[PDB]
């Protein structure tokens, strides 16, 4: 997407 | 008092993030490295005791601890995240640490690799003269 | 770099100019007092070696030197003048001295007495370990 | 952004406090005067719209407003107090005013009169160029 | 005065240094590229007149001049060196330019390529009004 | 020293 | 308008 | 370590 991690 | 010393030191936070030509066996797409350093010709080891990178939960040993320069972490992954970095100082008084929420972002495949630099100014007010010399040794 | 200590001390420059009736033998209508001191009664004796008041040429020994506290000059006169004050520090390094152009003004009779104060801030960039130990004790 | 203008101006707040020869009809022991001024020579009239002195409730018309220099109030009283002072700027954006809580303190009888000076630095971050022009004419 | 505008703009100095697959015939081993730009995609073109890279004497036309973005130099070489860079402003008053001694260093054939970033903050004290809006458009 | 406070 | 010597 | 241009 850039993709990001879950928080 | 009335008198006051403001000791200023420069800190540099940065990270490189490259897409791998072929992903790892775990499926990791990216190669990245994150660091904390001083500007140009300056050793921050004089006043930095340790630097702690707090990786995302997915990474094993998410709490990485650097005791000596270079203060860096190199890993492989599939996504970016917020990386809390704590820089500990060599003083016995407040503050012994400073915290930054570093944005460890990646770029997609078909985009240029990431090379990001972020500079931070630290101001110490009226430190002990012992701790102060180290700050000036940098 | 950095490596940067900025030490700040505050000074208070002021003067009283009391009118005198009747005038003196020499025709001195007024009698005044000019001084250099630290705010909140701080002992600037620690970083100040001497203060030199440069009176107008009309005075005998125009060059007046206070080497001990209080740093004051009491005198009687007939007129006002720009009064160069030089503050010498207990440093072995530049700057050895700071200079202010102080305005010693007076009011006529029928106008309120003089009780004037002036703020001056001094910043020393990268002093030695010595001297700095004085400035903060001041 | 990221770029930044930081305009700094200097303000001075202070007060005189004498004992009268003899108390008023109401038996007011002291005479005092408090002020807000720029440093020599300046002229804060360029960016200051009005200054508001908030006297104690025991005063008639306790809210004294000076919209033209000199920014001062002359009064007689028996006791000292905390005096909120509000400086309004010729400004269309935040901050439109700054507030200082000035300690208008009195000294006892058989003691020297009061002459206090309090210097304050104001920092405006990225002001408009019109207000900047006003701030720089001072 | 006492009033002052302190406009701060940010600059990024950096260079890439790759080892060629096959050396050039002239014999050069490396390919590098050095640049000057604003961080986070700032258009420094607003206040930057031209950037001047001073290459080593070994290069033909060692004085390279870019007066339009991107401000960068691309070459091929065999060794690293100190590369003085001069950045000219749309100033009319001093300072008309700023100079940096950039270390264009190369890595060995078995080592990873160079992707270095260096941060520089510029401070203009009391600039003109026209130069200010130029600086703040960045 | 008297303050109204 | 006041007695200020002069230089 | 790395080659330099001599000055
Ligand atoms: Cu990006
Ligand atoms: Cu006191
Ligand atoms: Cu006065």
């Amino acid at each position: 997407k850039a993709p990001r991690k879950q928080l | 008092m009335a008198s006051s010393c403001a000791v200023q030191v420069k800190l540099e936070l940065g990270h490189r993030a490259q897409v791998r030509k072929k992903p790892t066996v775990e499926g990791f797409t990216h190669d990245w490295m994150v660091f904390v350093r001083g500007p140009e010709h300056s050793n921050i080891q004089h006043f930095v005791e340790k630097v702690v990178f707090h990786l995302h939960e997915s990474f094993p040993r998410p709490k990485r601890v650097c005791k000596d320069p270079p203060y860096k972490v190199e890993e492989s992954g599939y996504a970016g995240f917020i990386l809390p970095i704590e820089v500990y100082f060599k003083n016995k008084e407040e503050p012994r640490k400073v915290r930054f929420d570093y944005d460890l972002f990646l770029h997609l495949e078909g985009h240029p690799p990431v090379n990001h630099l972020r500079c931070e100014k630290l101001t110490f007010n009226n430190p002990t003269e012992d701790f102060r010399r180290k700050l000036l040794k940098a």
